[PDB]
């Protein structure tokens, strides 16, 4: 909802869109003017030197009419070319993002918005395609004291995935993107080296799943 | 300077930021000329004796002062045109 | 040489405001409420130590923008706002809410075809 | 440039002959100005990604890694890191000449000392929060347990550096040591930015030197044609010279157009490496540099920006029978 709210007054956001449909029609006028130009030639109709003078001067000037338009083209041309590839990266971008963006997910950081990124959907505009990027962004945090390794017995206990934290008493291993406390076991824990190694191990237990389920 | 912008904009309303209309130049307040005889013009166009162009005669002239008026107001000249700088000009160019 | 480097009309939109402040572009002050800035002379805007964000860019960090009547100002621009992170041997802070943004991102794709 | 005042210096009389050639003078304007704009959104692009400044802490414990390198020092008075500083010596009259005729060099919207508190900052947040500052408000996790993750990132499971750590210190900070010698002792490293520069300060000499050309013009000088040569005539002569100045600037003009269109492409580049390998960490193949890739640390230089990828690349290999 908030995006239609934004396009609802914003004409700005399709600056790139507007800029590119502009600067076309901006050179295609300069273009045109340019038929309005003497070139130093004595006037800038065609028939009008001819029927002045007689042809073998008309030769002479309509150089100067022909010189200056046929420049004027070439000024056009090569602008064109070179605009053209500056839209031909910005298509290639947009294959890249269509392609990778939205028929994929990106690992990709920044390249489909800031953000962690879930979809994006595009939507056609004049002469672009406009994405609607869905990202995630976290948003509260806590300050937790965390510690990078936990001993038991003297093994060391790293997390598979994520970090041991905890508040200030209990350690917690939690995954990174998210705040989801769980009790410290060895299906959270893999076991490496020992206690002397590590700088910033802690001490602690790690409660073991399989211990009680014994005791019957 | 203002109005300016709207010229160069093209439009009435000219939007929010900053827009290159016109270069100022300071304009010089005044002209120095500073030049550091006379010419044997009498000497020279009302010359007696000319010799033929197998033998032309070449006289080196410097370190005197140009009376270019009397040239174009001699008027008796049949054929009298300057190639590149034109003639009335060249009364205070110099050589 | 002249000073030359250029004119710049420095604008809010004529919709807020019909005043104006002039930059002479690499120039001294001399040969023209005036200050002197690293991109030229500047007039009728007057400088502002509040360091603000970036609004209509200038030259070499110096940035305009019109509010406070009124008169058009001229700043260093502050680069974003200042943070320093709280940072610990062990301290760690990790997200517990989250948002799901939707962030429009708009390309070209293609040109008006011509002959 | 002044296209007016370039091709007709200080002359109505050229100045008004000017106005039959229409739109030319301006359109080269305005074709200049895209590029001028440009400059400084590439700028833009690049450098500042990040919401906020962030800044180092007061105290460095970063777990052996030294930093003092890379980060701004405190003690200069513009603050940038020590590296940088070999960086802007290496790299460099053409300061007015040009300024003559009006060719004019207007100053980068960012100054080199705020593009050294964003490359702070990009370089402040990295180290103290990780990847996360990118992709929002910055969290601070120890810098050593960061480590562990762009390990996972490359494979190597994170019991490595808690058991290596020491080591890997010394390894990052004896190949940071090396990098200013690197750039110490040798000037052709830089040669890509020195190119740039180079072609820059190039076309526009040569750009001057076409001033004095003839053209087929009787006298380079505008001035001392208008002088000598009659009106009448010296029209004529004139548009030679016009014809060529005029076309001698659409020349340097779509040279420009074409390389800015090279430097526009090199700096999505680096916003790509800067978003992609800074601020996050990159699974793409030798996109970084050599090697499975780490963290990268960005430094300015001038009109361009270079990246320290903190690689690793695995060494002794043991022969074993596999299943
Ligand atoms: C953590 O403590 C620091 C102390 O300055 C504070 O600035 C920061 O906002 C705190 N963060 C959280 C997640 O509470
Ligand atoms: C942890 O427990 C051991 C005994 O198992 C004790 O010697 C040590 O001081 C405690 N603290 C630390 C730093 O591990
Ligand atoms: C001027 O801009 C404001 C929004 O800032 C808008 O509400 C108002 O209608 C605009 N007026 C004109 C003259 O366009
Ligand atoms: C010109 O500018 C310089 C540098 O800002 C300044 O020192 C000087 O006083 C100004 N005036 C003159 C004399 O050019
Ligand atoms: C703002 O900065 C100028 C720099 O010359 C200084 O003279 C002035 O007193 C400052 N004003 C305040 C209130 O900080
Ligand atoms: C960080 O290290 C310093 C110096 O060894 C120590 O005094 C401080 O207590 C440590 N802080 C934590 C929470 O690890
Ligand atoms: C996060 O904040 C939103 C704000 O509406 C709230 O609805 C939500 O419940 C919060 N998180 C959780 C897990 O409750
Ligand atoms: C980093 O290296 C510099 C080299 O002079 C040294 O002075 C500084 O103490 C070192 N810092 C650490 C943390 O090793
Ligand atoms: C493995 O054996 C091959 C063949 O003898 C030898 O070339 C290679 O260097 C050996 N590599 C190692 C790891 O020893």
């Amino acid at each position: 909802g908030k995006i239609q709210d934004s396009l609802s007054s914003t004409a700005s956001a399709l600056g790139k869109l507007q800029d590119v449909v502009n600067q076309n029609a901006q050179a295609l006028n300069t273009l045109v003017k340019q038929l309005s130009s003497n070139f130093g030639a004595i006037s800038s109709v065609l028939n009008d030197i001819l029927s002045r003078l007689d042809k073998v001067e008309a030769e002479v000037q309509i150089d100067r009419l022909i010189t200056g338009r046929l420049q004027s083209l070439q000024t056009y041309v090569t602008q064109q070319l070179i605009r053209a590839a500056e839209i031909r990266a910005s298509a290639n971008l947009a294959a890249t993002k269509m392609s990778e963006c939205v028929l994929g997910q990106s690992k990709r950081v920044d390249f489909c918005g800031k953000g962690y990124h879930l979809m994006s959907f595009p939507q056609s505009a004049p002469h672009g395609v406009v994405f609607l990027h869905v990202t995630y962004v976290p948003a509260q945090e806590k300050n937790f004291t965390t510690a990078p390794a936990i001993c038991h017995d003297g093994k060391a206990h790293f997390p598979r995935e994520g970090v041991f934290v905890s508040n200030g008493t209990h350690w917690f291993v939690t995954q990174r993107n998210f705040y989801e406390p769980q009790i410290i076991t060895t299906d959270n824990t893999f076991v490496s080296g020992n206690c002397d190694v590590v700088i910033g191990i802690v001490n602690n237990t790690v409660y073991d799943p399989l211990q009680p389920e014994l005791d019957s | 300077p203002l109005s300016e912008t709207k010229c160069t904009l093209k439009s009435f309303t000219v939007e929010k930021g900053i827009y290159q209309t016109s270069n100022f130049r300071v304009q010089p307040t005044e002209s120095i000329v500073r030049f550091p005889n006379l010419c044997p013009f009498g000497e020279v166009f009302n010359a007696t004796r000319f010799a033929s162009v197998y033998a032309w005669n070449r006289k080196r002239i410097s370190n005197c002062v140009a009376d270019y008026s009397v040239l174009y107001n001699s008027a008796s000249f049949s054929t009298f045109k300057c190639y590149g700088v034109s003639p009335t000009k060249l009364n205070d160019l110099c050589f | 040489p002249c000073s030359f480097g250029g004119v710049s009309v420095i604008t809010p939109g004529t919709n807020t405001s019909n005043q104006v402040a002039v930059l002479y572009q690499d120039v001294n002050c001399t040969e023209v409420n005036v200050f002197q800035t690293r991109a030229g002379c500047l007039i009728g805007a007057e400088h502002v130590n509040n360091s603000y964000e970036c609004d209509i860019p200038i030259g070499a960090g110096i940035c305009a923008s019109y509010q406070t009547s009124q008169s058009i100002i001229a700043y260093t621009m502050s680069l974003g706002a200042e943070n320093s992170v709280a940072y610990s041997n062990n301290s760690i802070a990790i997200p517990t809410n989250f948002t799901i943004s939707v962030t429009t991102e708009i390309l070209p794709v293609s040109m008006t075809k011509t002959s | 440039v002044d296209c007016t005042m370039y091709i007709c210096g200080d002359s109505t009389e050229c100045s008004n002959l000017l106005l039959q050639y229409g739109s030319f003078c301006t359109q080269l304007n305005r074709a200049l100005t895209g590029i001028a704009v440009e400059q400084d959104k590439n700028t833009q692009e690049v450098f500042a990604q990040v919401k906020q400044i962030y800044k180092t802490p007061p105290i460095k414990d970063f777990g052996g890694f030294n930093f003092s390198q890379i980060l701004p020092d405190p003690s200069k008075p513009s603050k940038r890191s020590f590296i940088e500083d070999l960086l802007f010596n290496k790299v460099t009259d053409l300061i007015c000449a040009q300024k003559f005729n009006g060719l004019t060099v207007l100053p980068p919207l960012l100054t080199d000392e705020m593009i050294a508190q964003y490359t702070s900052a990009l370089l402040a947040g990295t180290i103290t929060s990780g990847w996360t500052f990118g992709a929002g408000a910055a969290l601070q996790i120890p810098f050593a347990m960061q480590m562990a993750y762009r390990f996972n990132g490359i494979g190597v499971t994170q019991n490595v550096l808690y058991e290596n750590q020491k080591l890997i210190a010394n390894q990052f900070n004896s190949a940071i040591g090396k990098i200013q010698d690197s750039l110490s002792s040798t000037a052709s490293a830089l040669g890509k930015l020195q190119d740039v520069v180079n072609q820059n300060a190039q076309a526009l000499n040569t750009l001057v030197k076409q001033l004095s050309s003839n053209f087929g013009a009787i006298s380079s000088v505008l001035n001392d044609i208008l002088s000598r040569l009659d009106k009448v005539e010296a029209e004529v002569q004139i548009d030679r010279l016009i014809t060529g100045r005029l076309q001698s600037l659409q020349t340097y003009v779509t040279q420009q157009l074409i390389r800015a269109a090279e430097i526009r492409a090199s700096a999505n580049l680096a916003a790509t490496k800067m978003s992609e390998c800074v601020l996050g960490q990159s699974k793409r193949v030798d996109f970084c540099g050599k090697g499975y890739h780490l963290m990268s640390f960005p430094q300015s230089a001038p009109h361009g920006v270079v990246f320290l990828h903190v690689t690793y690349v695995p060494a002794q290999e043991k022969n074993f029978t596999t299943a």
